[PDB]
């Protein structure tokens, strides 16, 4: 009686924005499945984020380097917005080295084969001196949700190296999820709906793999409810 | 007194439940709860509040 929703064209408005649509969805499943997927996506999606920053010259967050137009604090706040993905391994260490004047952008980072900068025009900082040179080592690792500045320090019992910069890692690859239920017309029966999901992400996850991850997590959650253990 | 040694401590306090974060017009209030991003109300565009 119940049809099975099928993946149809997943258009790309941009790298960040994509529309994913599910055509054969039965009555009373439009908003239900939409809320399901939206909550899963905004709540639990793997994402690559910066955790630790090692600028060569400065000693602490509030110490400002000579030559740059920006506080090290603002450099970290821009490093948060780094749109990066790693799919060869869980935790990698990017390296950036740039001298001379100009805007130090993400594209200048020495990338490996397993690391992709999906936003290679991201203005990391502004170097305003010929003599001044910026040397960054950025730790980028996989994770989920949001990890505020309070937890990994317990995984190492204080940052033994000094000059290490701790950054609130926001691994959420997605930033906007919206669902619309529209009257789909198909020869089979008379009442079915397109579920059209707009998703604005940081360009680090494919919409297909994203929806697949969300569905897999939802199925794992429903595992217990399908078979009640008591 | 022989010498003075002043050390400066920097803490970066984040907003959290209990912070009297108030409006400009006389609005008052404390942070009730940090409810998640996806539990926030959202318009047709899916933009949370």
């Amino acid at each position: 009686e119940f049809l099975k929703p099928r993946l149809v064209d997943i258009e790309q408005v941009s790298s960040t924005h994509a529309k994913v649509t599910l055509e054969p969805l039965e009555r009373g499943f439009g908003h239900t499945l939409g809320n399901a997927l939206r909550r899963i996506l905004l709540s639990s999606m793997p994402g690559c984020a910066v955790t630790e920053v090692e600028i060569d010259g400065v000693l602490h967050e509030y110490s400002t380097k000579e030559g740059v137009q920006e506080d090290i604090l603002e450099i970290l706040l821009n490093l948060k917005g780094l749109a990066v993905r790693v799919q060869g391994k869980d935790e990698v260490i990017l390296t950036l080295n740039k001298s001379g004047i100009g805007p130090v952008t993400a594209a200048d980072i020495t990338h490996d084969g397993d690391v992709e900068i999906v936003k290679p025009q991201h203005v990391i900082c502004h170097l305003t001196d010929e003599n001044a040179s910026i040397s960054m080592r950025i730790k980028v690792q996989r994770g989920r949700g949001y990890v505020p500045a309070s937890t990994r320090i317990h995984s190492e019992e204080d940052e033994r190296p000094i000059g290490r910069l701790l950054v609130d890692a926001c691994y959420s690859p997605v930033e906007r999820i919206a669902y619309n239920v529209e009257a789909a017309r198909v020869e089979q029966r008379t009442d079915l709906d397109k579920l059209v999901i707009e998703m604005e992400t940081n360009g680090t996850i494919d919409p297909e793999e994203a929806i697949r991850r969300a569905a897999t997590i939802l199925a794992e959650q429903l595992e217990a409810f399908v078979d009640l253990r008591d | 007194v022989l010498k003075i040694v002043k050390v400066y401590l920097a803490v970066k306090r984040r907003i959290q439940p209990g912070d009297k974060m108030a409006g400009r017009h006389g609005n008052k209030g404390v942070i009730s709860k940090i409810n998640p991003i996806e539990d926030m109300p959202y318009d047709e565009n899916g933009t949370p509040v």
